[PDB]
């Protein structure tokens, strides 16, 4: 499930905090996508995206490997600091035509997807 | 803060824990609170792994203007056992508690939202909002016998719960 890969991801060292959603793909059957915060000083590049995806197919298993690593600052919340998967369900989905904390952090999500 | 937010509680097994607002002072207490919460407590307080809290996370839940945000712990022997708190959203406030798993069923989480809901009608909050996961009988149950009622839920199968003050 969701919390056993986003608890193998929290687990790497160079992670923060992570959020998975699984979503319907045409071509693979579904796709599991993830939204991932890299610790202060981490930053983002194209081989730490294959040592996380390696991290998680060692510790769980090639099935639960993150189709998407979505780097991001911006995991949306409540104030009192609970994620807000539901967001994260939309905007992965593209499903985006319609107690958050931040209203800002749903913009970026938006940009850092289309990149 | 007014003297009497902080006061004895009685617990269930007839013992007694101190509530009182979180200061600035309590940022080693919260960490050394959090430690002892079990990976599916904080999994449901955040609803996401969230091992240990992060610098600003110690910050915020430390530091309050107790108008539009308010922390309260409770603590036996000096040490945290649970904490609750709201964020005004308006008159309207998020609800939030977390107790350690070796402390649920003492009363602890129910004497926390009374207390919580006393200091939201000094300052003029009209109404509590809690989102929690849906798996997570133990506390959904605790909202509701506070008197709270569900008022919605979600396509991620979060419920809505809410309490008028």
């Amino acid at each position: 499930g969701t919390a056993e890969i986003e608890s193998a991801l929290v687990a790497h060292p160079k992670i923060a905090e992570a959020a998975v959603v699984g979503i319907p793909h045409a071509i693979k059957g579904q796709a599991i996508y993830a939204y991932v915060t890299l610790n202060c000083g981490e930053e983002p590049s194209p081989e730490l995206y294959a040592e996380v995806r390696n991290w998680v197919r060692k510790e769980i298993g090639p099935l639960a490997t993150p189709d998407v690593l979505h780097w991001t600052d911006s995991l949306p919340k409540t104030r009192s600091g609970k994620i807000m998967r539901r967001i994260l369900r939309k905007i992965a989905a593209g499903d985006t035509s319609n107690t958050l904390a931040d209203p800002g952090v749903v913009e970026k999500l938006l940009e850092e997807k289309q990149a | 803060y007014p003297a009497h937010w902080e006061a004895d509680v009685v617990l269930r097994d007839g013992g007694t824990a101190r509530v009182r607002p979180i200061t600035v002072d309590d940022a080693e207490r919260l960490v050394s609170f959090y430690e002892q919460v079990s990976d599916e407590s904080k999994y449901y307080r955040f609803f996401a792994p969230y091992p240990r809290l992060c610098a600003k996370d110690v910050h915020r839940f430390t530091h309050h203007d107790f108008v539009d945000r308010v922390g309260l712990a409770a603590t036996i022997g000096g040490e945290f056992i649970a904490t609750v708190r709201y964020d005004r959203i308006a008159d309207e406030a998020e609800v939030a508690f977390l107790v350690q798993d070796a402390h649920q069923g003492r009363g602890v989480a129910s004497a926390l939202l009374e207390h919580i809901a006393a200091v939201a009608r000094e300052r003029g909050i009209r109404r509590f909002a809690a989102e929690v996961l849906p798996a997570n009988n133990k506390m959904i149950k605790v909202f509701m016998d506070a008197g709270y009622t569900q008022k919605r839920s979600f396509e991620d199968g979060v419920v809505r719960l809410e309490f008028d003050l």
